C-alpha cells in the first residue's frame, strides 16, 4: 500500500532496502528490481541515493520469492490486441518453434520464430524474414535424436520449411543458437509434401510423417502431441 | 574514435573526474596542447591555412572569392566542409557543415560591410574546409584554422564606380593591387563534462568517457551563439546541473582573450 | 645436458669458451651453450649452393 | 578581354619558358607521419600534392580480403579550391575521375608484385591542393615516393611526366593555358627504361609527332628520376646532420 | 533520373495560450509512434514519430544499445538537408542519456522523425530553433510508448531561440541549444523553458495514462 | 603562451658507405645469396627500398629505413583485441595484420583445478572482449609472417590499473625482460610492438625483484593513489618525449628522464616542443660524459 499501484517511467516506486516492526521482531523486506523496474542512482543535497525505479507504464505487482525472521520480495511493473515481449529472449532449457533455412550434411540452419513460455502459450517474436535481423540458429547433426547419436542422415530427418520445435542447449556464437531435438516432444511438427508443393502432412511414427490427403509419406523427425 | 577497455575508461575517468582534476597527459582544465599554424601557401587562392595538432590531427582551409548580386545572393559567406577517404554524406560532416555556417554568418558574427563592393555587388566568400586527420570533434580544430585564414585574406581591388543605380559601371577591378580583407572571424570552442569538471580542448582519450560537451562560439571580445551541447560519446552520456553550464560560459569567458592573443599574430 | 663433443674442427671460438657455465636468468633457466652457435652464425657458405 | 599564342619564332612560351625546360620540383618524404604509414607532398611547378599511404593492414570487411595478394585502393581528391575558378560541384564521381583512379591502379598493379602482403590492404588516399598542368603525371610521382615511404615493396620508380606539341616542336611539361592551347601526352615510365607504365594521350596528335616526343619525355623522366633519388638521398643526408 | 520521377529538367519550381495534441500508437507498422500537434497565436506544429525496436544486430559486440534518428521533411521543403543532421545529432546527444542502453546489449533502436508540417506567419512592413522541443517530446512519446527503458521523462522549451532540455524534474539539462536571439537571456532562459518542461512533462505522462488505460 | 602555444608561418604549406638511389645497383657478385630489400638478375644485384646495404656472411639484404614493426619469434608482444570470431580472437598488435590467438592457447580462471568445458568456445567475450589490452607473447609463426600469441603464464594476461601509450616500435628492442619496476609505485610494460602500458606496481612485479577467478576483471584497484596517477602522467609524458626525439626507450631512459622531469613544476609542462627536446638532449649527453 506504501508504494503505488501504477508507475510510470521514471516514477519512484521503493527505496534499496526496507524493513518493518511485527511480533517483537524486526522484519526485513528486500526489494529487487524485475521486469520493468531499474535499479538507478538518485542524490539529493549532496546525498546518494538509490531506490527501484520503473521503466515502464504499467500496475505495480510484487511478490515473494526464495529466532530471526528473513524475507525477499519481488518488485515488478505489468503493462495495463497488440503484443510486444523483448524481455523474452532464448535462453538454454527454453522450448522454440523454428523454421529450416538451409540444410547441409553434417548439421541444419534454422530461424528462430517463437518461444514456449512457462506455466500452452509462446512468445512471438516478430521480425523480418526477407531481411535476416531474424535470430538465426543451428541444429547439430549429433542433436538431432538420442538413438545412434554418431551416424545420422540429415535430409531424411529435417527438410526446407518444415517447422521444427526443438530446445536450446546454449547460445553459442552471434550467428547461431544450440538446438536439440532429442527428445520425444521435439522434432518437426508442421510439414508439407515436397517442400510445401504438396498437401499437408501429419505426424504418426517418431521417424515417420505421412498425409492423410494425397497418400504421400515423407521421412522425418516428427515429436509427440 | 579511440577504442579503450573498460578497465583504462575507468581510470582515466577517475584521473579527470578528481576534484584536483589531473589529465592523463598532466594538463590544467583551461590548457590547450601545442599547435601549428601555415599561412599563405596557396597562391590560387585569397587566403589559406593549414593546422597541426599534438596527435596528428592535421586540417586544411582555403578561402576564394566571387563578385555576387548582394540583392539575390542572401549569404555572403559559405562554408564547405570535406573529409578524404569519408563520404559526404555523414551525420558529421552536415552537421559540422550547418554549424559552421551559423558561427560565420553574414549578420552574425561576421563583418559583412567589408565585403561590400558597390551598391548592388559584393564578396562572396567560399571557405573550404579539408580535414585529412582528426581523433577528436574537430569543430575547434577548423575553427583556428578558419581564423588564420581569413586574418590573411587579399581580395581584389575595385576601380569602376560604386553606384549602379544610375550609370551601372560594369564591375572592374585594377590589376596587381589588392586590398586584404579587414575582418573579425569568431572562434569555436569546444569543452568537455567529466562529473563536476570541465576541461578546454579536451583529447580523445578524454573525450571519451566524458559525461557530455559543450560547443560555445566566441566573437568580439564575448560569448556568442551558435552554441550547443555536445555528446562526445555514445556510451557514457548524462544530464547535467545548470551551474556547469555556466561554469562553462565562464571558463571560456576568461581564457578565450588569450587563445585570440596567441593567435592575433600576424 | 653436456655435449658428447670432445674435438671441434673447422672452429672459430675455442672448444674451450665453448664449453662454460652461465649463470641462470630470472626470466629464463640456464642452459649449456651449443657449441657451435657461433660458428652456425658466422661462418661462411660455400658459394656454389648459392 | 586578351589573346595569346603559344611558341613565339624567339623559341619563347607564354609562360617565359622555352621548349625544354622542367618546371620547378620540389618533393617531400615523411610529411604525415601521424596519419599513415608512408606520406609524401609533391610540389611539382603550383601543383601541390599530398599523398597517404595507409597499410599493409586488416581489411575493414572480410568479404574484401584475398589471401594471394593485397588489395590495393587508390582514392585522389581534387579539391574545389584547385583551380582559379572554383568548381560547384564535388569531382569524385565524375567518369574522368574514375578512369584516372583505374587508369593509376593498372599502372601500379604491375609494378607491385603484391604477392608477399596476403589478407591485407594497402589504401591510398590523395588530395589535391593546387592544380596547373600535368596533374596526372604528379599524382603517379605523389604515390611513388609514399609507398616507398611507407616501407612497401615495389620493383622500380615509376615517374610521371607531362608533354605538350605544337607544330614540330612538343613543349616538355605542360602547365594548364599550353595544356588548354595544344594536345598533351602524359606518359608513365619505369625506372631508367623505355618501358612505359602509362601511356596517356586524349587530344589529337599528329601521327608523326609521337616518336619523337616519346624520346623528349623518356630523356627528361630520366632527369625527373635523378632528382627524385637527390631528393631523398639528400633529405637523409641533411635528415643525419640534423640528428647531429 | 532513373530512381524517382523528378519530371522535366528544363522546368522551375514555384516563385511567389499553449495547446497541445498528444496521440500515441496509431502506426502498426513499428514497435512504437506518436503525433504531437502543437498551436500558439498563428504559428503551429505537426510531426510524427516512428520507433523501430530494439531489433538484434547480427555479429554486434555492443555491450549497450545504438540509437539513430533522422527528421524527414513530410510536405513543405524548407529545411536544409545539412540542418536536419545537425538536429539530429542534437537529439541523439539527449536520447543517449535518457535511454537505458545497458538494457538493449548487440541491439540497435531506429528513430524516425516526420516533419509532415510546420505553419510559418510572418508579417512584412532561429527558425527550426521551435520545433525542437515538439520532437524531444514526441520521441520521448514514441520510445516510451515503445517499450523502451527511459531513466526518465526527456522535455524541453523554447524561449527567444535558445531551447534547453530537462530531466529530473528540472534539476538537470540534458541539452542545450542557442542560436542568435539576445546575451544575458541565461537565467530568464532557465526559468521560462523550466516551466515549458513541466508542462509538457504532465501532459507526456497523463498521454500514457490516457491510452494506455 | 598562457594558455595555447600556436606557432605560426607564412608563403610556406610547411617548415624544415656507398650511397643508396632507387635504380641503384648494389653489387655485381653472383656468388651473393640476396635477401629483403633486394632483387637480382643474373649477376646484378639491385636494391628494391631506400636504406643501407647490409652484409651478413654471403646474405646480401638492404636494411629499409622506415617500414612496420615485424613479428620475430619469442617477442614480448602487447596487444588490444581487434574481433572475436569463433575459438580465437584476433588482437591488434600494430603490424600488417591482426594478432592470432587459439581458446587453447589461453589459461582459464581456477586452472589446473578446472575441467574442460565445450561452452568456453562460445563465451570467449567473457574472458577476452573487443577493446581489452593484456599481455602476450608472440608462441609461433604463419606462412605470412602473422603472429601466434598465447597467455599461459602468470606473467602474461589482461591489463588493468593503469594507462596506455604508443611509441613507434622502432624505439623498442628485444630484451631480457620487458616488464619493468621504477620509482613511484609504478611499472612500465616495454612491448616490442611499440606498445606501452603503464599501471600501479602489483605484488607480482614486487616478487620478480624479490585470485585466478578475477585474471579477467575489468575492475581496477580501488585505491589508487593521486601520487601515483600524477605519477604515471609524468612517466607517459617523458616516454613521449624520448619518442619525440627517436631516443630507443629503455629502462634506464625512463627513470633518468622521470627524475631530469622534476625540474619542472607542473606535469602538463612536458608536452612542449622545447621541454621534449630538451630533456631527450640532456639524456644523450648525460650519457656521453658518463660513458
Amino acid at each position: 500500500f506504501q508504494f503505488p499501484e501504477i508507475a510510470y517511467p521514471g516514477k519512484l516506486i521503493c527505496p534499496q532496502y526496507g524493513t518493518e516492526n511485527k511480533d517483537g521482531e524486526d522484519i526485513i523486506f528486500n526489494y529487487v528490481p524485475g521486469p520493468g523496474t531499474k535499479l538507478i542512482q538518485y542524490e539529493h543535497n549532496g546525498r546518494t541515493l538509490e531506490a527501484i525505479t520503473a521503466t515502464l507504464v504499467g500496475t505495480v505487482r510484487c511478490e515473494e520469492e526464495k529466532r530471526r525472521t528473513v524475507k525477499n520480495i519481488l518488485v515488478s511493473v505489468l503493462p495495463g490486441a497488440n503484443n510486444d515481449f523483448a524481455n523474452n529472449l532464448p535462453k538454454e532449457g527454453d522450448i522454440v518453434l523454428t523454421r529450416v533455412t538451409r540444410l547441409s550434411l553434417q548439421r541444419a540452419n534454422v530461424e528462430i520464430l517463437a518461444v514456449e513460455d512457462k506455466p500452452a502459450t509462446f512468445s512471438v517474436s516478430q521480425a523480418s524474414s526477407d531481411l535476416g535481423e531474424t535470430f538465426r540458429g543451428i541444429i547439430r547433426s549429433q542433436d538431432v535424436r538420442s538413438t545412434d547419436r554418431d551416424r545420422v542422415k540429415v535430409i531424411e530427418c529435417f527438410k526446407p520449411g518444415d517447422i521444427v520445435r526443438a530446445q536450446v542447449l546454449s547460445l553459442g556464437d552471434g550467428t547461431n543458437y544450440y538446438l536439440t531435438t532429442a527428445r520425444n516432444d521435439l522434432g518437426v511438427v508442421f510439414a508439407r509434401a515436397a517442400n510445401g508443393a504438396g498437401g499437408l502432412m501429419y505426424a504418426t511414427d517418431w521417424q515417420m510423417m505421412t498425409s492423410p490427403v494425397t497418400g504421400a509419406t515423407e521421412k522425418r523427425k516428427c515429436a509427440k502431441p | 574514435h579511440m577504442s579503450l577497455s573498460v578497465a583504462e575508461k575507468s581510470y582515466l575517468y577517475d584521473s579527470l573526474a578528481s576534484t584536483p582534476s589531473i589529465r592523463p597527459d598532466g594538463r590544467l582544465p583551461h590548457q590547450f596542447r601545442p599547435i601549428e599554424i601555415f599561412t599563405d601557401f596557396l597562391p590560387s587562392s585569397n587566403g589559406s591555412s593549414r593546422i597541426i595538432a599534438s596527435d596528428g590531427s592535421e586540417c586544411i582551409v582555403s578561402i576564394k572569392s566571387k563578385v555576387v548580386d548582394h540583392h539575390v545572393e542572401n549569404e555572403l559567406l559559405q562554408v564547405d566542409v570535406d573529409i578524404a577517404g569519408q563520404r559526404d554524406d555523414a551525420l558529421v560532416v552536415e552537421t559540422i557543415t550547418s554549424l559552421l555556417n551559423k558561427v560565420l554568418k553574414s549578420g552574425s558574427g561576421v563583418d559583412s560591410s567589408k565585403l561590400q563592393l558597390t551598391k548592388k555587388y559584393s564578396f562572396k566568400i567560399f571557405v573550404d574546409v579539408l580535414v585529412i586527420s582528426s581523433h577528436s570533434h574537430p569543430i575547434s580544430l577548423i575553427s583556428f584554422a578558419i581564423y588564420s585564414a581569413l586574418n590573411s585574406t587579399y581580395l581584389p581591388k575595385l576601380i569602376s564606380a560604386f553606384d549602379d543605380l544610375e550609370v551601372e559601371e560594369l564591375p572592374t577591378f585594377h590589376d596587381y593591387d589588392m586590398v586584404k580583407l579587414d575582418i573579425n572571424p569568431p572562434l569555436v570552442f569546444i569543452l568537455a563534462v567529466v562529473g563536476n569538471n570541465m576541461l578546454l580542448d579536451p583529447a580523445a582519450n578524454e573525450s571519451e568517457v566524458a559525461n557530455n560537451g559543450l560547443i560555445i562560439s566566441w566573437s568580439n571580445g564575448k560569448i556568442t551563439s551558435p552554441i550547443r551541447s555536445v555528446a562526445l560519446n555514445d556510451s557514457n552520456v548524462k544530464s547535467f546541473k545548470p551551474h556547469l553550464l555556466k561554469q562553462g560560459l565562464a571558463m571560456v569567458e576568461k581564457y578565450a582573450p588569450d587563445v585570440v592573443r596567441s593567435l592575433e599574430n600576424l | 645436458f653436456i655435449p658428447l663433443l670432445k674435438e671441434k674442427p673447422n672452429a672459430l671460438k675455442p672448444l674451450s669458451e665453448s664449453l662454460r657455465l652461465v649463470d641462470d636468468d630470472e626470466n629464463n633457466p640456464s642452459h649449456y651453450p651449443h657449441p657451435y652457435e657461433y660458428e652456425i652464425d658466422h661462418q661462411e657458405y660455400s658459394p656454389e649452393i648459392l | 578581354m586578351s589573346r595569346l599564342e603559344i611558341y613565339s619564332p624567339e623559341g619563347l612560351r607564354l609562360d617565359g619558358r622555352r621548349w625544354n625546360e622542367l618546371r620547378r620540383f620540389e618533393s617531400s618524404i615523411n610529411t604525415h607521419p601521424h596519419a599513415a604509414d608512408g606520406s609524401s607532398y609533391m610540389e611539382q611547378g603550383n601543383n601541390k600534392i599530398i599523398t597517404l599511404v595507409k597499410g599493409p593492414k586488416e581489411p575493414r570487411l572480410k568479404s574484401q580480403m584475398d589471401t594471394s595478394k593485397a588489395l590495393l585502393n587508390v582514392s585522389v581528391n581534387i579539391t574545389k579550391f584547385s583551380k582559379f575558378e572554383r568548381s560547384k560541384s564535388s569531382h569524385k564521381n565524375e567518369r574522368r575521375v574514375l578512369e584516372i583512379q583505374t587508369s593509376l591502379v593498372r599502372m601500379f598493379e604491375k609494378n607491385v608484385m603484391l604477392n608477399i602482403y596476403p589478407r591485407t590492404v594497402i589504401d591510398i588516399e590523395i588530395h589535391v591542393l593546387e592544380q596547373d598542368g600535368g596533374i596526372m603525371g604528379s599524382l603517379i610521382n605523389g604515390i611513388t615516393l609514399a609507398l616507398i615511404d611507407a616501407g612497401i615493396s615495389m620493383f622500380d620508380y615509376i615517374s610521371g611526366i607531362s608533354v605538350g606539341l605544337y607544330d614540330t616542336t612538343p613543349l616538355l611539361d605542360t602547365n594548364s593555358l599550353e595544356e588548354n592551347a595544344m594536345s598533351t601526352v602524359t606518359l608513365g615510365v619505369v625506372g631508367k627504361s623505355e618501358k612505359l607504365s602509362l601511356l596517356l594521350v586524349e587530344d589529337k596528335i599528329p601521327l608523326d609527332r609521337l616518336e619523337n616526343v616519346l624520346a623528349i619525355g623518356i630523356a627528361g623522366a630520366h632527369r625527373v628520376r635523378d632528382l627524385m633519388d637527390e631528393e631523398l638521398r639528400k633529405h637523409a643526408q641533411k635528415r643525419v646532420s640534423n640528428a647531429s | 533520373d532513373r530512381r524517382r520521377l523528378l519530371g522535366p529538367a528544363a522546368a522551375k519550381p514555384m516563385a511567389f495560450e499553449q495547446e497541445l495534441s498528444l496521440h500515441t500508437g496509431f502506426i502498426e507498422n513499428c514497435n512504437g509512434s506518436a503525433l504531437v500537434e502543437a498551436r500558439s497565436l498563428g504559428h503551429q506544429t505537426s510531426l510524427i514519430s516512428a520507433v523501430y525496436g530494439p531489433r538484434s544486430i547480427r555479429g554486434s559486440f555492443t555491450s549497450q544499445g545504438t540509437i539513430s534518428i533522422q527528421l524527414k521533411n513530410g510536405l513543405l521543403e524548407k529545411y536544409n538537408t545539412n540542418e536536419l543532421k545537425e538536429v539530429s545529432s542534437f537529439l541523439m546527444g539527449i536520447f543517449n542519456s535518457v535511454v537505458n542502453l545497458s538494457r538493449y546489449p548487440k541491439s540497435g533502436i531506429d528513430i524516425f522523425v516526420y516533419l509532415t508540417y510546420d505553419k510559418d506567419l510572418t508579417n512584412n512592413p532561429s527558425q527550426i530553433s521551435s520545433l525542437i522541443p515538439h520532437c524531444i517530446t514526441s520521441i520521448t512519446l514514441a520510445l516510451a510508448d515503445a517499450g523502451i527503458e527511459l531513466v526518465d521523462m526527456a522535455g524541453a522549451g523554447e524561449a527567444n531561440g535558445t531551447v534547453v532540455s530537462f530531466i529530473k524534474n528540472g534539476e538537470e539539462i540534458v541539452g542545450f541549444w542557442k542560436d542568435d536571439g539576445d546575451d544575458e537571456d541565461l537565467l530568464e532562459c532557465l526559468d521560462r523553458c523550466k516551466e515549458q518542461y513541466n508542462r509538457y512533462r504532465d501532459l507526456m505522462i497523463s498521454c500514457l495514462m490516457n491510452q494506455e488505460t | 603562451s598562457e594558455v595555447i602555444t600556436i606557432t605560426k608561418r607564412n608563403g610556406a604549406f610547411q617548415n624544415s658507405s656507398q650511397i643508396v638511389t632507387p635504380g641503384e645497383l648494389v653489387t655485381d657478385d653472383p656468388i651473393w645469396m640476396r635477401g629483403h630489400g633486394t632483387y637480382f638478375l643474373d649477376n646484378m644485384t639491385y636494391s628494391s627500398v631506400a636504406g643501407t646495404v647490409s652484409r651478413v656472411n654471403r646474405l646480401l639484404s638492404v636494411i629499409p629505413l622506415k617500414g612496420r614493426y615485424a613479428p620475430e619469434t619469442g617477442d614480448h608482444v602487447v596487444g588490444r583485441i581487434a574481433e572475436v570470431g569463433n575459438k580465437r580472437w584476433k588482437v591488434d598488435i600494430g603490424g600488417k595484420q591482426h594478432a592470432v590467438l587459439m581458446l587453447g592457447s589461453v589459461n582459464l580462471p581456477g586452472g589446473i583445478l578446472r575441467r574442460k568445458s565445450e561452452s568456453d568456445e562460445l563465451q570467449m567475450r567473457s574472458f577476452l572482449k573487443e577493446g581489452d589490452l593484456l599481455n602476450a607473447e608472440v608462441q609461433s609463426l604463419f606462412q605470412d609472417g602473422s603472429a601466434s600469441l598465447h597467455t599461459r603464464s602468470l606473467k602474461y594476461g589482461k591489463l588493468r590499473n593503469g594507462m596506455f601509450c604508443q611509441v613507434p616500435s622502432s624505439l623498442i628492442v628485444r630484451a631480457k625482460n620487458h616488464t619493468h619496476n621504477l620509482p613511484g609505485n609504478i611499472t612500465v610494460v616495454l612491448g616490442v610492438n611499440g606498445y606501452i602500458w603503464l599501471r600501479k606496481t602489483s605484488q607480482m612485479d614486487l616478487a620478480r625483484d624479490t585470485s585466478s577467478w578475477q585474471i579477467y576483471s575489468d575492475e581496477n584497484d580501488p585505491s589508487i593513489s593521486n601520487n601515483i596517477r600524477q605519477a604515471i602522467c609524468r612517466y607517459a609524458n617523458v616516454i613521449k618525449a624520448l619518442a619525440f626525439c627517436e631516443i630507443g626507450i629503455t629502462q634506464q631512459r625512463i627513470v633518468s628522464a622521470y627524475e631530469a622531469s622534476m625540474v619542472y613544476s607542473n606535469v602538463g609542462e612536458l608536452i612542449e616542443k622545447n621541454v621534449m627536446e630538451s630533456i631527450g638532449s640532456d639524456i644523450l649527453t648525460a650519457e656521453k660524459m658518463r660513458g
